[PDB]
DNA sequence: TATAATGGGAGCCTCTGATGCA
DNA sequence: TGCATCAGAGCCCAAAA
């Protein structure tokens, strides 16, 4: 929880937040290579007893050097007025740091 | 132009066939020809026409090349131009010696002549020429994916009208485009127009290309390269520093020798082991 | 470039650079361990991490590239030993 | 052992299949759908080896320690995808095509040998003039035709085909 | 210059206009959108044999507009368009 | 020295042919094809096989190779052979060896003399996708399709019917060799079809259609998901080799990662961990050491049932839960007390 | 320039569909394809230099 | 699968070496 | 044989994008 501590409910950083370096901004999933599930993961993943999850951790995060004052939140979907992205695209977020 | 040499009985050739001066042409052996020809067995007029002309052999492109290059005695041609090493012309002694050097290149090597012409077509490994799905989910691809495709699309294309029997005007026509398609795979650009993707003037990177230049296989990857271990800044002058000294910022520093000081981290206590210490420095 | 974590690039006047220093283990270090050999910058690391001192460099990846590069174009390329056998740098990987 | 040489030379069309894996029979690369390599085409696993180490392309045989297995069903090798930097295929043409390095680097090496001109190999490799292999006691304007020599298009078809000719 | 169109059908270019943008300019840099506005051109199409003549404003697609200030925004981007110098036509 | 210039020469020594020249050299093809099949009759003989030793002996020993749909190896050897049964016919028999010869000739200078109309065809489809030249070979293919369907008694020029086949070879070309990423021709045209109906709404509505819009447009089964994931399919790679900025100086492709290879942190760790669950399962009988690497896969990477998995030791498929289950808890007991696998949860 | 470009492209879709079309029923709206002229001008601002 | 249709279309610096010419 | 003409070969680094 202190990793997502300034992230919204919908994951999102929330406006007026401190970001720094490794810092998360906007938080994703994405469905784990068709591989994913190694041996050695599977056993380790048994050893501890939590079930390997079949999303992975894609967030996007304040790279090296850089962060500052979250200033700004732009969030558009598909399926809401106004607003079709290019094919495939489901959601777009972007982040404005000062 | 044909001898017309008529015919009452059944006929031993058929139209098509070619014909020496004596081969038997209808009638049990009695009419034969008189002239080298191609036969034309008339059922209407009653007469097999012999059309005059030649066996002759004579082919177009890298098939007749590649024949000639076969039919090389490179020893004899060796000593033919010795010989021509004695002739009194300055140019002529010039001459025989340039074609020397090649012939004697090849006899030393132990390469044969007939392999500087292609059957097989060599196929580069995929992942030198992948095909990636970049962060879009879309698609970015290497211009020799494109190269080898027009050629088996030309090949195969040859291979059918070959099969179905097309005149030579629609053989030749393929044939040279072939050829074409093969050069444009291994230096674009060299012989005739650059082939290009189609809406862009770009021409399309061949293995040439990839070889020779700033940008090429050698300057660029080979005797240069991108290192790890490595960072740049900014310069600020350090007038307190001895000679053998330099600022170096400490962010910087840690970056550098990142494995080095997880292994320090282990000996002292900071962290657990080298996998802890990395994600408290992330 | 900085928005990708580059790495420096070592080039061909850089190259020179060490030549002209003698230096030729450093030099070894930015063609081999420190770019494009597999082997030896995976072994690199797991050796700092361990502090033992880094291993002796293999065959840059980048020359293999440039192997086969040149078999596409027809031409043979051989590593040869000193008795001329050929040496093979693709670990039986590439032949039947 | 130690590189000590590096030798380069020409390849025979027998080396360049000795080099290959599989023929490369479509152009076509990978499925629209699938995403997975078209079989036979560019990108195809039964030729330069798996895209997933030690596992074929249906999946049948996915661990290792069955280095070397060929899956029956799915003809992919259960191997390091290393292997996929490495493994040659190739196209066998239906017609042989010259290695433009030695037909366009001056001077031609191909020319040379055959002490033909630019000019003249050029009309040869690209289907402009035939050259003679066999004459077989052809003549032209009262002369016998050579051998290695060239022929334009209608003295070709005179020789070989004879000189009819229809008037309107 | 490019009309009329000949070869009997003929086409031949009456006028062209340009409408209003769709959307300001503020809004198109949010939206990595163009500045531009919609081109109409009016076109007759003249049948030579018949006389036949139907006549339609054809939509043409859109063209970029200028800001105040002498710039453009393309794809929500500010860019500029840079006079280029170069030898006059003549003798 | 230019590939389409030459080509175009070589077409214009080819007379083009009167409507009686015309007309009968489609009347001697048609005779040609019955007289093989009648050849076919006589002998016994494969109608293909009869119709490539014909066509053989016409082209000369030029062209002789093997046809896919043969089933014998076509080679000098048994056109001879084959030949010499065809020559072995009665006088009012080997009559239809000669008009099959005949045929093939004709058939042969048909071909040749429409390959100007071709060029004609083929210059209108420039511009999508494949190049002149290749339009044309693909034009001739149809031409030769033509040949053989032809049917001269219906009295129609030769042009009609041949323009339909060509123009259909034209468009099966771009089609299929269009694209580096290869679409069904069917799936094609509902692509080109989109476009259409796209161009057309823009046309109408002064701005570029939704989704929504062309499904519309598009008829009953098509909703606005359902046009956007058309047109995913429907995009072209794009070129590693696509310049970047600056000058000629950078590619596209050099601004990529290679996910696949394992980065040096990443293949470090993954092989510490291997080495690190071997360790542990070390500590365990060989049983429930092996019954732990069959029911997570660290064997073939498929994790077995309790059925295969019981089967393969001899136990009761409760059994080898069991033991998993001590085997995890002896695991499970070492990890607290050792802590060596903690790290590696990230 | 680059529109007088796209506007020459244009006239040859326009030239070459008043050939294959019908000679009876033709509007300007099904003569006239702007695709031409839209990517020389959409050209000319993304990636001209 | 059938009215007839039959030949394309374009363009913006210096040294060195081979090739084609009195 | 000695001179002209043309095709083909090159044209800074790193940084950035
Ligand atoms: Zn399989």
């Amino acid at each position: 929880e202190a990793a997502l501590r300034d992230l919204d409910e919908e994951g999102v950083v929330r406006i007026g937040a401190e970001v720094k370096p490794g810092d998360i901004l906007v938080g994703r999933t994405s469905f784990k290579g068709e591989s994913e599930p190694t041996p050695e993961e599977r056993l380790l993943r048994s050893i501890f007893g939590e079930k390997a999850r079949d999303v992975k951790d894609t967030s996007l995060r304040v790279p090296p050097g850089e962060g500052g004052i979250v200033v700004r939140t732009v969030r558009l979907r598909r399926g809401d007025p106004g607003v079709e992205l290019k094919p495939g695209v489901r959601e777009v977020v972007r982040v404005y740091v000062a | 132009k044909a001898r017309v040499y008529p015919f009452e009985d059944d006929v031993e050739v058929s139209t098509g066939d070619r014909v020496a001066p004596g081969d038997v042409l209808a009638d049990g052996g009695k009419v034969k020809s008189d002239v080298y020809g191609r036969v034309e067995v008339d059922l209407v007029r009653n007469v097999v026409r012999v059309v005059e002309s030649y066996d002759i052999d004579a082919r177009m492109g890298a098939e007749a090349i590649q024949q000639l290059l076969k039919e090389l005695d490179l020893e004899a041609l060796e000593k033919e131009l010795l010989e021509e090493m004695k002739h009194p012309s300055r140019a002529r002694r010039a001459k025989a010696r340039k074609r020397l050097e090649v012939v004697r290149a090849f006899l030393d090597s132990g390469n044969r002549p007939e392999w500087m012409i292609l059957e097989a077509v060599p196929v580069l490994p995929p992942d030198l020429r992948p095909m990636v799905q970049v962060d879009g989910g879309r698609f970015a691809t290497s211009d020799l994916n494109d190269l080898y495709r027009r050629l088996i699309n030309r090949n195969n294309r040859l291979k059918k009208l070959l099969a179905q029997g097309a005149p030579e005007i629609i053989i030749r026509n393929e044939k040279r485009m072939l050829q074409e398609a093969v050069d444009a795979l291994l230096d674009n650009g060299r012989r005739g127009a650059p082939v290009t993707n189609p809406g862009s003037d770009r021409p399309l990177r061949s293995l040439t290309d990839i070889l020779s230049g700033k940008q090429g296989r050698f300057r660029q990857n080979l005797l240069g390269k991108r290192v790890d271990y490595s960072g740049r800044s900014v310069i600020v002058v350090g007038p307190q520093l001895k000679l053998h000294q330099c600022g170096l910022p400490k962010r910087m520093a840690l970056e550098l020798f990142k494995p080095f000081l997880l292994k320090k981290m282990e000996e002292k206590g900071i962290a657990p082991n080298v996998k802890a210490a990395r994600r408290m420095l992330e | 470039g900085k928005a990708q974590f580059g790495g420096q690039r070592f080039g061909e006047m850089e190259v020179w650079a060490l030549e002209a220093y003698g230096a030729a283990h450093t030099l070894q270090e930015m063609l081999t361990l420190k770019s494009d050999d597999i082997e030896g910058r995976n072994a690199a690391y797991e050796a700092i991490i361990k502090g033992e001192d880094v291993p002796e460099p293999s065959v840059p990846e980048s020359f293999r590239v440039l192997v086969k590069e040149l078999q596409a174009l027809a031409l043979d390329v051989q590593t040869l030993d000193e008795k001329d056998n050929p040496v093979d740098i693709f670990e039986g990987l590439a032949s039947k | 052992k130690e590189v000590r040489k590096v030798r380069i030379a020409l390849a025979s069309p027998e080396k360049i299949r000795s080099w290959s894996y599989g023929e490369v029979e479509k152009p076509e690369t990978i499925n629209y759908r699938t995403l997975k390599p078209e079989r036979d085409g560019l990108f195809d696993e039964r030729i330069f080896g798996p895209i997933k180490d030690y596992e074929c392309a249906c999946g049948k045989y996915k661990r290792q320690r069955f280095e070397g297995k060929v899956c029956e069903r799915c003809g992919v090798e259960v191997t390091k995808s290393i292997v996929r930097r490495y493994r040659m295929g190739h196209i066998e043409l239906a017609t042989p095509a010259a290695h433009i390095w030695f037909v366009k680097d001056v001077p031609s090496k191909i020319g040379t040998l055959l002490d033909l001109s630019a000019t003249e190999l050029e009309q040869v490799l690209y289907f402009s003039k035939y050259i003679v292999l066999d004459p077989k006691g052809a003549i032209l304007n009262g002369v016998p035709v050579e051998k290695r020599q060239l022929l334009t298009d209608e003295e070709y078809r005179e020789l070989r085909y004879g000189k009819q000719e229809t008037y309107p | 210059e490019t009309f009329p169109i000949e070869e009997g059908l003929v086409l031949d270019f009456l006028e062209y206009r340009l409408g209003e943008p769709p959307f300001p300019q503020d809004e198109c840099r949010e939206k990595d959108l163009t500045y531009q506005a919609p081109l109409y051109a009016r076109l007759q199409l003249i049948h030579k044999d018949t006389g036949l003549i139907k006549e339609d404003e054809v939509f043409l697609g859109h063209i970029p507009l200028m800001t105040e200030d002498g710039s453009f925004i393309i794809n929500g981007a500010d860019r500029v368009i840079v006079s280029q110098i170069h030898r006059s036509p003549g003798v | 020295s230019d590939p389409v210039r030459q080509y175009l020469h070589e077409i214009g020594q080819v007379p083009l042919l009167t409507l009686e020249e015309e007309v009968e050299l489609a009347r001697k093809v048609e005779e040609g094809m019955e007289a093989i099949k009648k050849l076919s009759e006589i002998t016994g003989l494969d109608p293909d096989l009869i119709r490539e030793v014909v066509r053989a002996k016409i082209l000369g020993s030029a062209r002789v190779r093997h046809i896919p749909g043969l089933k014998e190896t076509l080679d000098p050897k048994t056109v001879e052979e084959i030949d010499q049964k065809l020559k072995s016919l009665p006088k009012e028999h080997k009559r239809y060896l000669h008009i099959a010869r005949e045929g093939e000739a004709a058939r042969q200078h048909l071909i040749e003399a429409n390959l100007r109309l071709v060029v004609s065809i083929a210059k209108k489809y420039t511009g999508r996708g494949l190049s002149f030249l290749d339009l044309i070979q693909e034009g001739n293919q149809g031409l030769i399709r033509a040949v053989e369907k032809f049917e001269y008694k219906r009295r129609f020029k030769f042009s009609t019917y041949a323009t339909w086949w060509i123009r259909q070879a034209i468009n099966r070309a771009i089609a299929d060799q269009a694209r580096t990423i290869r679409i069904p021709v069917h799936m094609v045209e509902t692509i080109n079809k989109l476009s259409r109906t796209a161009r057309q709404l823009q046309q109408e509505l002064g701005r570029e259609p939704t989704y929504e819009e062309i499904a519309e447009a598009m008829g009953p089964g098509w909703d606005a998901k359902r046009v956007e994931e058309t047109l995913k399919i429907a995009q072209e790679p794009v070129s590693l080799e696509t310049p970047i900025g600056d000058e000629k100086d950078s590619f596209y492709g050099d601004f990529i990662p290679d996910e696949h290879l394992p980065s040096p942190v990443d293949a470090a760790t993954q092989s510490l961990l291997s080495e690190e669950l071997e360790k542990a399962l070390s500590k365990l009988s060989e049983r429930e050491a092996m019954v732990l690497k069959l029911r997570k896969g660290l064997i073939d990477g498929r994790e077995h049932t309790l059925e295969e998995v019981g089967a393969f030791f001899g136990v009761t498929r409760e059994r080898i839960r069991q033991i998993e289950n001590k085997a995890l808890r002896k695991l499970k007991y070492h990890e607290s007390r050792t802590r060596k696998l903690r790290d590696f949860l990230d | 320039d680059q529109f007088r470009v796209g506007l020459a492209r244009l006239a040859r879709g326009v030239r070459e569909r008043m050939l294959m079309g019908s000679e009876d029923s033709l509007t300007p709206a099904k003569l006239v394809n702007s695709r031409p002229l839209e990517a020389a001008i959409r050209e000319f601002f993304s990636r001209s230099q």
